[PDB]
């Protein structure tokens, strides 16, 4: 199958800003790629057919070129509505196949997480199960890292984390990190704690709790 | 104009199969390709295949034929993709979409999710605030099956600070999540902070009061 890889995978940017995505597809596709972008829950909408044509209705911003097996999309001046994912996509042979998405996400000053922890509740602690959360909130750009310690232990593979999506407004990101215990694990140490680090702090953030 | 419009979310368990729809409007729904096409938030946009509507033949990625089926109707301009020995990787936001030169029309989407789990209403716990302005405070979502659960706070009355996570799947097959919300520390104290959490498969409603200690 012919594999369509995007350059960069994601691209940070200003409104005003030129902005170039490029994909390079494994083998000749001649002029039969096209060019979506996609936000958040929604589905992909249309922005080039044929490598170069641009769809009925998609602004002037919008261009597309390239033959072969290299392509390009440019926005000439990003606008606020932009920021979005956008794929590639090759038909000239089966299967069709799509690149990966490059994200083009809001630039902005660097941010560093404020860290939070919360240890688990009384009335969970009840059903034998213990939950300690670790909030690490408004930061940028996107790459943290967490790491949990218990009574300075080091842990692993028992924590989940999600991060929600740039916030349209202040463009920031937050992550939730759970570290999850038994009841009887949990009673059996003192000091919880998550370790943070982060480009904007000079050296790991700790914040951390005694049980009781 | 041109519409599709696609069939609503879907809960199977592993073995099983599924049927989505796609109802087309605004056109001559014999004269354009209709595709499939699947996203998993891990494996990108996949093709799946296509069917010319009035004719029998479908065409599909080799990756699921054995096990897929695509087939129109053209008395009621109606496509479906079946597919079959579902396994839990196959859940995913399936696509139709007309095809011209790429795909310049797709349906709303159609969340399918593959699961042995059977449908549970969460437990909410607080997240209390710590004991130098600002505090942090939320609900953690345990434990509940399926997607979606929404979560408010102040009955919809406080909404700036407010992060609602995305849900994690945890080994038990069940999903949590938090949602915090950042506030003036003097507000500890004067102002009451309650989650409102909403899971409608399991018509679980609780509000949950988040205080200190």
């Amino acid at each position: 199958d012919i594999q369509m890889t995007q350059s960069p995978s994601s691209l940070s940017a200003s409104v005003g800003d030129r902005v170039t995505i490029t994909c390079k597809a494994s083998q000749n596709v001649g002029i039969n790629v096209a060019w979506y972008q996609q936000k958040p829950g929604k589905a992909p909408k249309s922005l080039i057919s044929s490598a170069s044509y641009r769809y009925s209705g998609v602004p002037s911003r919008f261009s597309g070129s390239g033959s072969g097996t290299d392509f390009t999309l440019t926005i000439s001046s990003l606008q606020p509505e932009d920021f979005a994912t956008y794929f590639c996509q090759q038909y000239d042979t089966y299967p069709f196949t799509f690149g990966q998405g490059t994200k083009v996400e809001i630039k902005r000053t660097v941010a560093a997480p404020s860290v939070f922890i919360f240890p688990p509740s009384d009335e969970q602690l009840k059903s034998g199960t213990a939950s300690v959360v670790c909030l690490l909130n408004n930061f940028y750009p996107r790459e943290a890292k967490v790491q949990w310690k218990v009574d300075n232990a080091l842990q692993s593979g028992n924590s989940q984390e999600s991060v929600t999506e740039q916030d349209s407004k202040d463009s920031t990101y937050s992550l939730s990190s759970t570290l999850t215990l038994s009841k009887a694990d949990y009673e059996k140490h003192k000091v919880y704690a998550c370790e943070v680090t982060h480009q904007g702090l000079s050296s790991p953030v700790t914040k951390s709790f005694n049980r009781g | 104009q041109v519409q599709l419009v696609q069939s609503g979310a879907e809960v199977k368990k592993p073995g099983s199969s599924v049927k989505v729809s796609c109802k087309a409007s605004g056109y001559t729904f014999t004269t354009y390709y209709l595709h499939w096409v699947r996203q998993a938030p891990g494996q990108g946009l996949e093709w799946m295949g296509w069917i010319y509507p009035g004719n029998v033949h479908a065409q599909y990625n080799e990756k699921f034929k054995g096990r897929v089926t695509i087939t129109a109707d053209k008395s009621t301009s109606t496509a479906y993709m079946e597919l079959s020995s579902l396994r839990s990787e196959d859940t995913a936001v399936y696509y139709c979409a007309r095809s011209w030169e790429g795909f310049p029309y797709w349906g709303q989407g159609t969340t399918v999710t593959v699961s042995s789990a059977s449908t549970k209403g969460p437990s909410v716990f607080p997240l209390a605030p710590s004991s130098g302005g600002t505090a942090a405070l939320g609900c953690l979502v345990k434990d509940y099956f399926p997607e979606p659960v929404t979560v408010s706070w102040n009955s919809g009355a406080l909404t700036s600070g407010v992060h609602t996570f995305p849900a994690v799947l945890q080994s038990s097959g069940l999903y949590s999540l938090s949602s915090v919300v950042t506030v003036p520390s003097s507000s500890l104290g004067t102002q009451t902070y309650i989650c409102n959490v909403n899971h409608k498969p399991s018509n679980t409603k609780v509000d949950k009061k988040v205080e200190p200690k």
